[PDB]
């Protein structure tokens, strides 16, 4: 069969008149590098589960995208992250919502699916479970970026 | 909001979605990203989907599962399903956004009704394609 | 887990589901009850559904929406969809439970694959029926 | 006007051998009173939304059923409650998960649906939202019953 990957970094009011070329270039570069990582994995025969997990992990690690590092701020100036993963072969799934002390939500979600008998975990319970299973606790400010904080400030201004 | 979908060489589908939420979000709000069938879904019999947009609407319309259900029960092609959900059904509920989707035959789509969607796709053994605007 | 579904005199459907979860539950676990499409769903075009059972499976199989979809896209009757989901699909995934459903035409169904389900139903202006065990 | 209601109080391994008639009558009586209440509201022209909301509130209030009062206990001897409500007319919905200080989660869910732009709220966040809308904080102990607590100790052992 044919093997293929697709990824996104969010849909919305992205527009030519508020974007600089260098910014667009950085996005093209990041999307290109991550989709390629995925292609090569698929090409080498890695599982679709591993592929989407790693692609999303890379989108989280990239500060340009609103997930993981670079998460937007709530009105409280905190970060609340959510993620889900689903395996079409077993129909097993894992999900976390409202976590603030886990570096990579997608990994936490997969942890829920594979290391618990549950599908969805939220908040501090999710965090506590993840720590029990060996995932690191991070300080809540690792996700913070000036760009996203400036967006909060501008949202408040209007 | 970010996401990924993939079909592998063994025929398996998978999907994943991750988000930081919304700027100025009311603490405790949960959108579609972590809800199975809303922002993320996959089934070897139909499709794999990851969504991005106005969470509330994607939850109310079970966007991700709906793609699957329309193909599985309705007979719609992957393209037909994406059109109905993304261009007709979600806007009627007041929602904006898009999704990425791969079906079990290897068709891939990246519909969005917004000005743009950060995205990329590529088949194994081939050159990738990226996009920001329409 | 408890729930209710109804069709009013104006032809509108609605569903509600509420739960304390599970005895000895891992703090933070969420089941199907508060998730739209899983443990609770209502659409005037098809059906109103409230579920109770092995939460994990109801989420994975989107049980509540699936009833609606099997009817709306698949053309199954309420009874046929209920049988598909509750007696075939759910058990195949290791799931146990049941649900209550009312479709847009006033049909009502209360399937469950367990030994019992505390339930009741009644048409406006008629005597109600209660149940614990299987008929 | 083929108006109709159905309610449930949970599916599971309910067995005749492990139950007494009197336990059975209590459950039958509670189910009947709640369904009748719903039926009468329907007859009076009340909306489906109002009807399922009230039905579920009564089931919450009743200690026999695992929702609200009579909620089961987590591993840590706490109560974590969830609920959802959906209006098939508008396709709007409201839901709360992980709430421990709101007496009637279905009412909080309905508040999310009607008094916010959102569909789902969780935890502290969902509670603060409810408080700002005028819902009062309760002690998590109000849900506690010796019956469910005994089941917890029996589940541990
Ligand atoms: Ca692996
Ligand atoms: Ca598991
Ligand atoms: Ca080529
Ligand atoms: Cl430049
Ligand atoms: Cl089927
Ligand atoms: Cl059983
Ligand atoms: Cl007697
Ligand atoms: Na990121
Ligand atoms: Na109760």
């Amino acid at each position: 069969g044919k093997a293929v990957i697709a990824i996104h970094g969010g849909a919305g009011a992205i527009s030519r008149a508020q974007m600089s070329l260098q910014q667009e270039l950085r996005y093209i570069e990041a999307l290109s590098a991550i989709v390629e990582t995925g292609q090569k994995m698929l090409e080498a025969g890695e599982s679709a589960l591993d592929v989407v997990t790693e692609a999303v992990r890379l989108l989280e690690e990239c500060p340009l995208f609103n997930a993981g590092i670079g998460a937007v701020f709530t009105r409280d100036e905190t970060h609340e992250l959510d993620a889900c993963v689903m395996d079409g072969n077993t129909l097993k799934a894992g999900a976390v919502a409202g976590v603030s002390h886990l570096r990579n939500p997608v990994l936490a979600a997969r942890l829920v699916m594979e290391q618990s008998p549950h599908v969805m975990m939220i908040g501090e319970g999710a965090e506590n479970f993840a720590f029990a299973r060996g995932m690191e606790r991070v300080s809540p400010e690792i996700f913070s970026t000036s760009l996203r904080y400036e967006q909060l400030l501008a949202a408040r201004k209007e | 909001t970010v996401g990924a979908v993939a079909l592998d060489l063994d025929g398996n589908l998978a999907a994943a979605t991750s988000t930081g939420g919304m700027t100025n979000k009311l603490p405790g709000r949960v959108g579609d990203s972590p809800l199975v069938g809303a922002g993320c879904y996959a089934n070897n019999a139909s499709v794999a989907v990851s969504c991005t947009g106005t969470g509330e609407v994607f939850i109310r319309a079970l966007a991700a599962y709906d793609i699957a259900a329309l193909m599985d029960y309705g007979g719609l092609s992957l393209a037909e399903a994406c059109e109905r959900v993304v261009m007709e059904k979600l806007p009627a509920l007041g929602g904006s956004g898009g999704l990425i989707a791969i079906d079990h035959e290897g068709n891939v789509a990246l519909p969005f009704n917004t000005e743009g969607m950060y995205r990329a796709w590529g088949y194994a053994g081939d050159t990738p394609t990226t996009g920001i605007y329409r």
